[PDB]
């Protein structure tokens, strides 16, 4: 009437829940790169010669 | 006398020091597919990786 070992079992399931991977689309930066300094339009001289 | 031990952070730079709960995550990697230090690997224990969590090993997942 007691507990007995069984037969060895014959395989293991091991169970883990995990989600997918998206599309690569890479959206490096807001406003991207190193925008370059630049010259104000016009601008005009703003000194002249005596005489 | 103190050139390259004094150093700076860089300006994006920054330390932690929030604490957390981290109680949830041994329990979260097992359902993401760690297996407990316990037992029942899965594979041979070399091509395991061995898990840690802040100095507690939750142990070995698969390769």
């Amino acid at each position: 009437g007691g507990l007995t070992c069984a037969s060895a079992p014959q395989g293991t399931l091991r169970i883990l829940e995990g989600p997918q991977q998206s599309l690569s689309g890479s959206p490096l930066q807001p406003i991207p790169a190193s925008p370059p300094p630049q010259i104000p339009p016009g601008l005009r001289p703003r000194f002249c010669a005596f005489g | 006398e103190p050139c390259g031990l004094m150093n700076h952070l860089t300006a994006v730079c920054e330390v932690v020091t929030q604490f957390v709960y981290t109680a949830s995550i041994p329990a979260l990697l097992c359902n993401l597919g760690v297996t407990p230090i316990d037992g029942a690997p899965h594979r041979s224990y070399s091509e395991c990786y061995p898990v840690l969590l802040d100095g507690v090993m939750v142990g070995w997942v698969d390769k």
